[PDB]
């Protein structure tokens, strides 16, 4: 029950002559159930022990350092911006963070209230959060922005937050501030998802195997079929 | 045996009296002793549900087992609900899905909605819109058929945390535009005419755009609009009347039958029935669940009610991490759920408690002038925040003035 | 003094009981305060506590600004204050401004200032016939003069910029009543100027009475002009007042008792 | 008398100018009277001619029931009446009954009867200290005793059947106020009974004062009970009065001046 | 000549200014001197109509004659209007129809509406619904075509005697039900679906039921519903904007151009334009008509406005026979028009003046207790009759009391 | 202009060789108009003098007296009734007038408030204004109804008004009273329309003949295509 909406499951039908795997999740010979379908087909569905512990995935990476992946993003100078209710944040990856809003005068003039939040002149990857859950990141922290009146004319500082997303097109989840005139930017990119320590973390899947009892086939007399029925609409 | 079941259904369909409904079930309860496989499934859903037979959860578990060994879709469905909710029996999500699959295989419609919802919100399984497309369809075909016959029985949506013709012809016209009745078919323009019919509130139109976004006709087939259009059709079945059976139990003082008749619809994937089945567990009125499994079970159903877009379920997920309800106290985790109800849903309270964690230095580093923004933002968002910001801003300036004197 | 503390404690007990009843229902800050604002008896008890607080502030202000009440103006306050609270209540209810707990506060501020102007009235009226007055009385009453006049000037400025910027609302009647109260502090100034040049010379002055009558005529004319403009405005905009015809009949009678007496004299 | 006929003619000249304005616009009977009803200034002048008509009927009713006003109750009506004009005006507008020209006409019937009870009180108060009273005074005032008490009995009977048959409306506060006025004619009877047995005997009676203090205690207890029940009802149904706390403080003070004085005496 | 007409239409369609519209017509008025047969018909309808060129009725009659001798439909129509209304010329209904027939023959649409309306209300001819079906049909085809192009320009209906998407798709669905698009045609049930589309206010549905009640499809072809359904279609042409050109003349003080721009639409068969063109003639503000032909001409247009179902036009036809306006005084004739506005249209005033003729013995024999009924009936019908019945009933009882004293 | 909406007109096309009729309406040779159609077609369309005076229609009637026409209506005993807002008038032709209204009690009883207005134990036909029009009638006056309290227990009386209508099915236009407790009933019947002095009066039609000038045929080239067009549509 404790955070139980994060544990994935999958039912399989390996059949009569099947041996449970000794690698991955643990299994027992007592936690079996005797099953019966609507057309009187008998099955014996074993279930694994719900642990999914440790990180023994043989984590190996002979590839580049995480610094090198964002270099093609820096040189191409293709950088996006975000709208809000009032403001407009334009992070430029590898140049600056620019926050501005246009004041449209009555017919002729456009006034700009602009600020500068930064400029380009360890065995554990830190993890922030992201919508409650968990994600390790790459931090890129800068300063030397426009002076801030609240900090007695100190320049603003900003850290760039990098998290990976497969369908991303370099947009922003949200812009936020941890203190006054010092702001945090999160950036979606598809580059870091190839990195094993930086990819989006998915819990291992515990496999539920259903052993077919005699008098019942490899898969139930309603399974296969119904599945392929929609296979029509595939 | 079979003659006893006919008398119960005659008095049930003939008399709407509460005593006559209970008098009709007297033969049905006696027919359950004769092991008539149709007789138990109408009293199994009363022995564990309530507002019919007297509530006795343990009295229904063992007779559900013989319904399972017989191979009943209505027994395979509900026995998975017992292990999904940990109800009278030790909780186990591992074979909760196993019972729901065979109920979904057996032809039950409840075990398809729950399996579809579990595949859609990623609860207990991987979030796969392809698998959530398959199970949510089968329900939609079996509910749009009866609604054309029964007239679409509307049921009010009651949330306890808040209190306690013209378009019918447009569906057939939009159906002829996509198919082609005397004219060439045009999927580019028939989409706009069909989509405008669903804004009137009729749910026949809700079905027809789901198939439109499924096969890729007209608009490209996107997963997010494939099942969300499907889901609101499935949330208006003949099981949509089960709020009134649960809500009447709450108003009649039987609070322990408004937490079992609501936990099924919470498992079926609602948001009116996922806040309310957690609000009852919030105040510890339920008695089947223990006193130590009352907050973690109410955290689970506050978490599902937030991800489906509820304002209060996102504030009240901040509270449970703010005080330490069911979890070790986390000011950082509670911080996020308070601002996620501020920028997204513009909940007026959700920036006031953003000020408190800003003003008093909880979770993040303290900054006095940042807190002033969110109290001020609270008064703009609502008319009711004018008062409790003013007594908060006056307290805010007292600290700022007293600190300046000490310097 | 015992009954005043008894009344204060009996009001604060109800306020604490209401606050604790709300806090037991909605265990946070924000829903508790919102529940207090939406509930009728809760806001009623908060109103009662606010009225007791402004009563005690008025008592301490009267104690610090006047040494002792003569027990002949206490009645004059009681009838004129009943008059006034009923006029403000009827003006509040006809205008359909709706019950808001930040305009009732403004109305009791107006009533409080009106009561203090009436106390200044009766104090300078006895200062006319007081042969033994210390410098403390003179200084405290001229401090009252200033403070009152500056307050009505400030509120008249606020209300006329409100009637220019926002539009026709209750701020117009607030500014007009504060203009009448400004004419009132004007009357007592001139009366105090004349009765102060009376006391500094050990001989009566016949021209002091003529100046007093002329000043009374003056300001009576100003008062009836303000009341007539007040009329000719609110028949035009919104609705018939149905109030403020009370002191108007006393305002024309103030004009009658000054102009006709001077005509009979001069 | 000249200024009274001038005021009547200067009001009837406006009514004959409003009517002749409508008759030129809408040259028939039916669209004329309908036009007067919907128009605001046309019904305003017809209101003014109505009030002058009820004023002159009061002056001729005062002339036939009292030989001459003593010019000491002439003031005493004027403050009370004002009191009474304002609270009926505030009760009319708080209830959202809307301006209807048959419930305004009912409210001035209450005020007209309320003024005649007050005139009977001050006349019977000097009946205590009048050693020369003719038989014309005795008969003309017991006629005022009957005519009033039967009238409030009729309007109480009309109202308590209206509160049952129709429902909660403004007819509740009419019959309740007439019930207070029914206690008011009750007070002046007993006071007339005890002061009639005083005059027929050429010797003072000590038990007359004891009965008078007991009688004032009586009805004062009846009065606060009526006001307290009047409080408990309109908080429950409709809205807070915001009126009728004016005579209630005088009603507790009537109970205070009777019960505590009798306790100090007896 | 022809080059001058192009400049006027360019500035008319390009500039909406009043001076620019008058400046555009300066070339058009000069082109009228060149006898360009298209040029006069745009200044003929300004010389006699107003709010364009200055109003001069005698300046338009003689140049209408050469438009007739040329054979112009727009000249044959309007010269009939002159002799129908007796406007600047001695009145003659005999050849007013002759000019309108040739205008109806010539292809003009105004001369078909008036000829249709004259055949419908029986004005100047025998009331024949067969003839009223034919002429009203040609207008409906020539206006139903343009609304589908112009989008249905709606114009407000202003009566001076009172002051001074969802259903669009239902039309195509109802069209397919009668014709048959993939299903067998059923004229018994397609009638109800088509008739419900006209209740939304769209007049395309008003056309389609007129043909339905014409040929006898679905419902039997009745004359009364054949043309009344047709007529409301014809009352919303591009000539429906002509109230605004007439009503603006009334508010601009040009009252003699609000009695000519309204008398055409009164001849065209309206009720908003038949009361208003008689209300202006009621108060003698018009100056083209003489002072002795002001009430009989205002009696004619009060009579047509009553038979088309107006409450005020039935009371105000009682007044004109009550006092003797334009007719020798008839208390019996005025009696009937007062009751016909009482039982039928329930006009509140119309039983009050029924009481006066009952109370004071006008027209019929006097009865005091019969008059009491209608004064009492007046107060039940309206809230505004409570006052002027009460001062009438008090006067009523004074006579009854004073007569009883004399006995 | 004076009551001009009662005079019927009709345009005819008798052609070139036509002689105007000397019987009926009067004609003149001066009040002719020269006409021109859209396709340049010349016509001379003459008009009659609009008098339509007198009643020289050779009024002859050797048929029965008007008494005999309503006798088959009396013996068949088929008599109708009329509804109102409250009341219900049941005139029975040749028996009675009955005025009654049913008071439906709450479930069981029906109460009847009934009254009786009558019971059956000259060279100029009189005319009454009917909607301002001129219809001669047959009056059938009768009394001895229920006593009337207003007339000091006098029985009510009533006159039956008979006017003819071709499509009538024995209904009532309206029921009305000329005085208290004495009522008037109008009855529609088709029997009297055969009577020449009792039929519905229609004004004679003044005929507009119009002659075809040379160069133009018997009927205009823009006319005959339209009466056939409605004939197809029918
Ligand atoms: C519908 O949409 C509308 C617009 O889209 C919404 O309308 C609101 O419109 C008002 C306009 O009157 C907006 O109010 C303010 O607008 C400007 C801009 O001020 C904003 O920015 C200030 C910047 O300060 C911070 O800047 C940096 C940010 O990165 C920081 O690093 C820095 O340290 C500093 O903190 C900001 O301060 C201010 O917020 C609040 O500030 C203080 C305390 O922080 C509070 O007490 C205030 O209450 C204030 O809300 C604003 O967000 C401002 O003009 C400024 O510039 C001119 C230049 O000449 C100066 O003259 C002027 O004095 C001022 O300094 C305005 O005067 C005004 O204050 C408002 O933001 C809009 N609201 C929203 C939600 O967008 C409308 O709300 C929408 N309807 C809805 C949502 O229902
Ligand atoms: C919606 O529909 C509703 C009903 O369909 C409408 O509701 C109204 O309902 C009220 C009920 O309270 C009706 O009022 C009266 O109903 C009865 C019947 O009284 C009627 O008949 C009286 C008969 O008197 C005449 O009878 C003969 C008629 O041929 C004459 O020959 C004879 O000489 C005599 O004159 C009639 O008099 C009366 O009309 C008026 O009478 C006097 C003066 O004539 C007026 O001052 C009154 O104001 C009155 O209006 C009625 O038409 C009546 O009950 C009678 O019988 C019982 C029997 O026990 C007696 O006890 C009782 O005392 C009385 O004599 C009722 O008491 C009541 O008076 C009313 O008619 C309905 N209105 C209409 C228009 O139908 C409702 O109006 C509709 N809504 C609308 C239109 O918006
Ligand atoms: C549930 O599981 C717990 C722990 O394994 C065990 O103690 C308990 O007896 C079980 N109860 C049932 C009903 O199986
Ligand atoms: C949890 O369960 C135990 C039973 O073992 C019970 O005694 C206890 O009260 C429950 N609650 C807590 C807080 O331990
Ligand atoms: C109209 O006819 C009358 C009478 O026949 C005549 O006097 C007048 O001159 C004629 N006017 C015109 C313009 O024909
Ligand atoms: C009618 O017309 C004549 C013109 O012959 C005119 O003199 C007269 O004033 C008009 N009116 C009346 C009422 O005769």
């Amino acid at each position: 029950p404790q955070l139980s909406d994060d544990i994935p499951f999958r039912v399989n039908w390996p059949g009569t002559e099947f041996s449970l795997p000794t690698t991955g999740v643990l299994y027992k010979e007592d936690n079996y159930v005797i099953m019966t379908t609507a057309h009187k087909e008998k099955y014996k569905c074993i279930l694994p022990l719900v642990t999914s512990g440790d990180e023994e995935e043989e984590k190996d990476y002979k590839g580049p350092n995480p610094r090198e992946l964002l270099e093609p993003l820096f040189k191409q100078s293709s950088c996006s911006y975000r709208i809000e209710s009032y403001w407009t944040y334009e992070v430029c990856h590898g140049k600056h963070i620019r926050q501005y809003h246009e004041e449209k005068e009555t017919g002729q003039k456009i006034n700009i209230h602009e600020y500068y939040l930064g400029n380009m002149l360890s065995n554990e990857i830190p993890t922030k959060n992201i919508e409650g859950q968990m994600t390790p990141y790459y931090p890129v922290g800068m300063g030397n922005g426009t002076p801030c009146s609240l900090k007695q004319n100190r320049p603003r500082s900003s850290t760039v937050m990098y998290i990976c997303h497969p369908e991303s097109k370099h947009e922003i989840l949200s812009v936020a501030e941890v203190t006054t005139c010092e702001y945090e930017v999160v950036i979606l990119t598809p580059l870091l998802c190839s990195h094993p320590k930086y990819r989006f973390r998915a819990s291992p899947v515990n496999d539920i195997f259903c052993q077919s009892l005699p008098g019942s086939p490899f898969k139930p007399l309603t399974l296969r079929q119904l599945e392929q029925q929609e296979e029509i609409l595939r | 045996a079979e003659m006893m079941y006919q008398t119960g259904m005659k008095i049930l369909n003939g008399s709407n009296k509460k005593s006559q409904k209970r008098e009709a079930y007297r033969y049905l309860q006696k027919a359950a002793s004769m092991n008539h496989t149709k007789a138990l499934e109408r009293v199994s859903y009363a022995l564990l549900f309530g507002d019919y037979l007297p509530q006795n959860i343990q009295a229904a578990r063992e007779m559900f087992e013989k319904l399972t060994e017989e191979g009943s879709p209505k027994g395979q469905t509900a026995l998975g609900f017992l292990y999904a909710s940990g109800l009278g029996v030790n909780s186990s999500q591992a074979k909760a899905l196993v019972y729901y699959t065979f109920g979904a295989l057996g032809g039950n419609l409840i075990a398809h909605m729950v399996l579809g919802y579990r595949y859609w919100a990623g609860i207990g399984v991987l979030q796969s819109c392809e698998s959530a497309l398959t199970h949510y369809r089968l329900v939609a075909n079996h509910v749009a058929s009866d609604i054309s016959l029964t007239g679409g029985s509307v049921v009010q949506r009651i949330r306890l945390p808040d209190e306690v013709g013209w378009v019918d012809g447009q569906l057939q016209l939009g159906s002829m535009y996509y198919n082609g009745i005397g004219v060439k078919r045009d999927y580019k323009q028939a989409l706009k005419y069909f989509n405008l019919a669903s804004q009137g509130g009729h749910i026949l139109a809700f079905y027809n755009l789901a198939q439109m976004h499924a096969s890729g006709t007209g608009v490209m087939r996107s997963c997010h609009t494939a099942v969300e259009l499907f889901k609101n059709v499935c949330e208006r079945g003949r099981w949509s009347e089960r709020l009134m059976t649960a809500y009447n139990s709450y108003k009649d003082g039987d609070y322990n039958a408004a937490v079992i008749q609501y936990l099924l619809l919470a498992e079926q994937g609602y948001e009116v029935a996922q806040s309310n089945a957690a609000f009852i567990l919030d105040q510890r009125e339920a008695s089947i669940v223990g006193e130590n499994e009352t907050y973690p079970r109410a955290l689970l159903h506050w978490n599902r009610a937030a991800s489906q877009g509820y304002t209060v379920a996102r504030i009240k997920l901040g509270d449970y991490h703010f005080y330490g309800f069911g979890t070790d106290v986390d000011y950082e985790t509670a911080f996020i759920h308070y601002r996620l109800a501020s920028e997204q849903q513009h909940s007026a309270q959700a920036m006031f408690n953003l000020g408190y964690m800003h003003e008093k230095g909880l979770g993040i580093k303290q900054d006095i002038h940042l807190a002033k923004r969110f109290y001020d933002m609270a008064a703009e968002a609502s008319p009711d925040a004018q008062v409790p910001v003013f007594l908060a801003l006056c307290k805010l300036g007292v600290v700022y003035f007293l600190q300046y004197i000490r310097e | 003094m015992f009954r005043t503390a008894v009344m204060m404690a009996a009001s604060l007990a109800l306020t604490g009981a209401v606050v604790a009843h709300a806090y037991y229902l909605k265990h946070q800050f924000y829903p508790t305060v919102v529940y207090l604002t939406k509930s009728s008896p809760s806001m009623a008890v908060l109103y009662i506590q606010a009225f007791v607080l402004v009563f005690l502030l008025g008592k301490v202000m009267g104690k610090v600004f006047f040494g002792q009440l003569r027990a002949a103006e206490m009645e004059h306050l009681l009838e004129r204050s009943w008059y006034a609270v009923t006029e403000t209540c009827l003006a509040f209810t006809v205008f359909r401004d709706d019950f808001s707990p930040r305009f009732v506060a403004l109305f009791t501020l107006l009533l409080f200032l009106k009561c203090f102007h009436w106390l200044a009235e009766d104090r300078v009226d006895f200062m006319e016939r007081s042969p033994n007055i210390s410098w403390l009385f003179h200084c405290r009453i001229v401090s009252l003069m200033f403070l009152l006049g500056i307050l009505d000037f400030l509120f008249v400025s606020h209300a006329y910029h409100s009637i220019l910027t926002r539009g026709a609302s209750v701020q117009l009647v607030f500014g007009f009543e504060y203009a009448i109260l400004m004419t009132m502090v004007l009357t007592i100034f001139i009366k105090y100027v004349l009765h102060s040049v009376d006391l500094q010379s050990e001989n009566p002055w016949d021209n002091k009475a003529v100046y007093m009558l002329y000043t009374e005529l003056f300001t009576g004319f100003i008062k009836v002009l303000l009341y007539m403009a007040f009329m000719t405005i609110m028949i035009k905009v919104h609705t018939f007042p149905l109030f403020a015809i009370r002191p108007m009949y006393l305002a024309m009678r103030q004009f009658k008792k000054a102009v006709t007496d001077a005509i009979m004299s001069r």
